[PDB]
RNA sequence: ACUCGUGCCCCGUGUGGCGAAAGGGAAGCCGGUUAAUAUUCCGGCACCUGGAUGUGGGUUUUGCGCGGCAACGCAACUGAA
């Protein structure tokens, strides 16, 4: 909650992530993926065919609670995003919860 | 993980078999010369059996419950994975890629679909399998 | 299509059957 | 008016019941020839360059169609 | 280049209708013809269609709202009102 | 003991002619 | 060269059904040929844009051309558009899915008792 | 002397009012068992503008429980309605902006729009931009509900009459002034024949009670009676009081 | 269907007309011709609607077509309430 916004931050120092929609689906396919964040605004049809294939593969699912718009800002961006993927944590502690 | 495996059951999203549901053979995880992206080869189902009812005549019965298959090599963008499978020795290698060069071998090919899908509906598994999606 | 459309057609069959009735 | 391409469709259409007439036009500036006969529904017309399959093509039509030579200048 | 000096949007009166009915004109054709940030696809692509209708060019969604703005501070606070109303109560 | 109706709508009947 | 043109019929009004098109004949005249509307595309039934594929004819134009000219070969073939399919098919399978475990858990978890 | 003008307005020749470009009239569903004992939901497929009136429009589609067709309904929309959005109404409603529920199934202080008067009459009360009624306290015994009006008078309901929670879509809408003749031509040239308006004491006596005179002036007290006669009720009817309005306003 | 009209069987919420030679709307172009008509007559070359119908081609040996990842294509390529 308070804190993904500081663990988000050092994932993108030091691990890799894979930002967008259709990239995540790949990512999901190939069974690399660990864990996925949506953002609060996208839609609802959309939601709920990426939680269908994360139950499919096994991996983890965070609901961010802020928009788009500020789902990009925490990666350091200067464009929107509504989904992403995490290929590998680094320094981070990000799958530890 | 994963699932798209040879035992899959996924639904088709595009093209002229939009809505029919399949079973994987084999998937292609690297694409090949032709096809360079992540594709599998499939069979499937055309025409569904007709519904059934327990005052029908034996004569009536078997001349409603037929198949009509179909062969396909499709993108994994135009596919929809569900959480169901269907393994059947009858299908096993079916197709490999290059039947798909050859009219003659098609048609063996689905000659033998038919066969198999037909016995299996009519032992009374899988009933999701041979079930109309309504869309 | 339209109805009357279909209505030929139906109508067709039914004067060949009674001729190849006829024939017979 | 429509268009034959070969030679062995526009002979086969000669053979048809409602084939009314046929005529040859012969274009010397261009060296054409054209064959044309008249159906119930269509004008068919065959183009050919050459002048040694025209007289072929005229013994190879049906004896009971009538084949005129269209001359220059046709009255009114 | 700023080219007016105070009369702004409410140029094109010209020296016609009064100074005060100008100046409440204008404070309502401002905010009547400016963009807004989508709800529910977050571009800045919101414009009025008729005089309640306000509609997203980008993903084609239109919204009632009020005559010039596209949401009114009497329906901001009965939303809040009503949201506490049932949730604190119910839930 | 009556006859079942199936709608509330009430039609005249028909007789020769 | 430069010639003057009249109407061919008894219309002298310029309406939404008065149009015409300048030619030149085999004569060496300057006339007006008397033309229709032009055709309308279909559109689709659930977004609303012009569908791939097919004609743009008037009404009654659309009674004689055969049907393949007239569909395209997939469910739905006309009226929708293929990213509308697409979105129906998905949402039914998701939603039909969804069903399926609302009722199993509501039977097994709250009616064990 | 002759008829005068609001006389000739019952006749309704040149002064009826203006129906050709409106599609339908704006109403609930007829009450049926489905909003008696349970819910029914449907979709808003489209928020329209239609003329002479501010508010704008709302189509729903719902479903028959009866028949295999769909019936598509007209009603006013609320602020914060949008298309594609799911709306209920029945008594097992919830409490959401948009729904349509009896007012024995709301709390005291809710607010809703286009209430019946009388259960079933589909709708009377509060359907103008902006406006609203307040709910303000029960009678579960008998079965009555007292209400607060736009106007700020005070009405007694029975329970089983219907509103839709929020308020009416369509804001500050007089807050701009017209400021141009064209403007409020404009506007009643979709509504009715009232545009523009001459003053009765500048005709001549044959036209007016304010008549002539070699001034223009009324001439005798412009407060009339409650029961005169038809050509005679030209001015302040049954005015109990006139002049500018210091205070506050006793009446509630 | 009638032996032959007579007799059977379904559906039902709803049920008239007049009103536009500028609104909506199936289908024709060129050349010639008379003292005086012509997109109407003569010559050539087309199109629409309705009604009957036979050849060629198409589909089906396990019954109602194939191709393209796809957008879709091809002379056809069952479909009542
Ligand atoms: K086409
Ligand atoms: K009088
Ligand atoms: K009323
Ligand atoms: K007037
Ligand atoms: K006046
Ligand atoms: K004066
Ligand atoms: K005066
Ligand atoms: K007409
Ligand atoms: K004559
Ligand atoms: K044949
Ligand atoms: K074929
Ligand atoms: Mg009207
Ligand atoms: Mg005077
Ligand atoms: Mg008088
Ligand atoms: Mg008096
Ligand atoms: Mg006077
Ligand atoms: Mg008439
Ligand atoms: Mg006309
Ligand atoms: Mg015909
Ligand atoms: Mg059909
Ligand atoms: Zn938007
Ligand atoms: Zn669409």
């Amino acid at each position: 909650a308070q804190s993904i916004g500081a663990k988000l931050a050092l994932v993108i120092k030091s691990g890799k992530v894979v930002l967008g929609y259709r990239s995540t689906l790949k990512a999901l396919r190939s069974g690399k993926a660990k864990l996925i964040l949506i953002a609060a605004n996208t839609p609802p049809l959309r939601k709920s065919e990426l939680e269908y294939y994360s139950m499919m593969s096994k991996t983890p699912v965070h609901h961010y609670s802020g928009t788009n718009i500020e789902l990009g800002t925490a990666c350091g961006k200067l464009f929107r995003c509504s989904t992403m993927a995490i290929l590998d944590a680094g320094d981070s502690d990000i799958l530890a919860d | 993980m994963k699932f798209l495996k040879t035992s899959r059951v996924c639904l088709v999203t595009r093209g002229r078999y939009a809505g029919k549901k399949v079973v994987i053979i084999q998937p292609v995880d690297q694409g090949t010369k032709s096809h360079p992206y992540g594709h599998a080869l499939v069979a499937g189902i055309e025409r569904y059996p007709s519904k059934i009812t327990r005052r029908m005549s034996k004569a009536r019965i078997e001349k409603r419950s037929k198949i009509k298959p179909f062969i396909k090599v499709i993108n994994y963008n135009h596919l929809m994975p569900t959480r169901y499978t269907l393994e059947l020795e009858g299908l096993k290698a079916v197709i490999n890629a290059d039947t798909f060069k050859e009219p003659s071998q098609r048609e063996e090919a689905k000659k033998t679909v038919k066969k198999v899908l037909e016995d299996r509906y009519n032992s009374g598994k899988n009933r999701w399998f041979f079930t109309p999606l309504r869309f | 299509m339209r109805a009357k459309w279909r209505k030929k057609r139906t109508r067709r069959l039914k004067r060949k059957r009674r001729k190849v009735r006829a024939r017979s | 008016p429509q268009e034959v391409s070969d030679i062995k469709k526009f002979i086969e259409i000669c053979r048809r019941k409602d084939a009314s007439s046929a005529r040859i036009k012969k274009n010397p500036k261009t060296q054409q020839i054209k064959f044309k006969v008249r159906c119930q529904r269509f004008l068919y017309t065959l183009v050919l360059k050459d002048s040694d399959k025209a007289e072929k093509l005229k013994q190879s039509l049906p004896p009971n169609l009538q084949i005129k030579d269209v001359p220059k200048r046709n009255k009114r | 280049s700023k080219r007016t000096k105070k009369v702004g949007i409410s140029g094109k009166y010209g020296t016609r209708y009064g100074a005060s009915l100008r100046k409440l004109v204008k404070k309502q054709e401002v905010t009547q013809h400016a963009r807004y940030t989508c709800t529910f696809c977050g571009k800045n692509s919101v414009r009025r269609t008729a005089v309640g209708i306000w509609s997203c060019k980008s993903c084609k969604k239109t919204m009632a709202g009020g005559a010039y703005t596209v949401s009114t501070p009497a329906a901001a606070a009965m939303r809040s009102t009503l949201r506490r109303l049932r949730e604190i109560t119910e839930a | 003991k009556t006859k079942v109706r199936k709608s509330t709508t009430f039609h005249r009947p028909k007789t020769l002619v | 060269a430069p010639t003057r043109v009249t109407y061919r019929r008894r219309n002298p009004y310029n309406t939404t059904s008065n149009r015409t098109r300048v030619i030149k004949t085999p004569g060496g005249q300057l006339r007006v040929l008397h033309i229709k509307k032009r055709g309308t595309a279909p559109k689709c039934g659930d977004c609303g844009i012009k569908l791939p594929g097919i004609p743009a004819l008037r009404p009654r134009e659309y009674a004689t051309i055969s049907k393949p000219k007239k569909t395209v070969q997939r469910a739905y073939g006309g009226s929708r558009c293929g990213n509308c399919v697409r979105d129906r098919i998905i949402r039914a399978f998701l939603i039909e899915e969804q069903k399926i475990v609302k009722k199993v858990l509501k039977e097994q978890s709250q009616a064990e008792k | 002397g002759r008829v005068i003008r609001n006389q000739r307005k019952g006749r309704g020749s040149v002064f009826t009012a203006h129906t050709r470009l409106r599609k339908a009239p704006a109403k609930f569903r007829p009450l049926d068992y489905a909003e008696r004992h349970g819910y029914i939901r449907g979709i808003v497929k489209e928020i329209i503008h239609d003329p002479g009136r501010g508010a704008p429009l709302a189509r729903v589609v719902f479903r028959s429980p009866y028949k295999y067709k769909q019936i598509t309904e007209t009603f006013i929309a609320n602020e914060g309605m949008y298309t594609g959005q799911f709306i209920y109404a029945g008594k097992n409603a919830a409490l959401t902006v948009g729904n349509i529920l009896p007012l024995s199934s709301v709390p005291e202080g809710t607010v809703v729009s286009n209430v019946e008067e009388k259960p079933g009459d589909r709708g009377a009360l509060g359907r103008t931009s902006g406006n609203y009624v307040t709910v303000v306290g029960h009678n579960p015994d008998e079965g009555k509900t007292r209400i607060k009006l736009p106007s700020g008078a005070k009405k007694v309901v029975p329970s089983s009459s219907r509103g839709m929670i929020g308020i009416v879509a369509g804001g500050g809408r007089t807050d701009k002034p017209l400021l141009k003749a064209s403007r409020a031509k404009h506007k009643f040239a979709v509504k009715r024949n009232r545009w523009p308006k001459t003053r009765g004491v500048a005709m001549n006596p044959v036209d007016h009670p304010h008549g002539g005179g070699n001034h223009q002036h009324i001439g005798k007290a412009s407060t009339i009676s409650r029961y005169a006669a038809q050509g005679q009720k030209a001015g302040l009817i049954a005015a109990r009081r006139t002049g500018l309005l210091r205070g506050t306003q006793k009446t509630k």
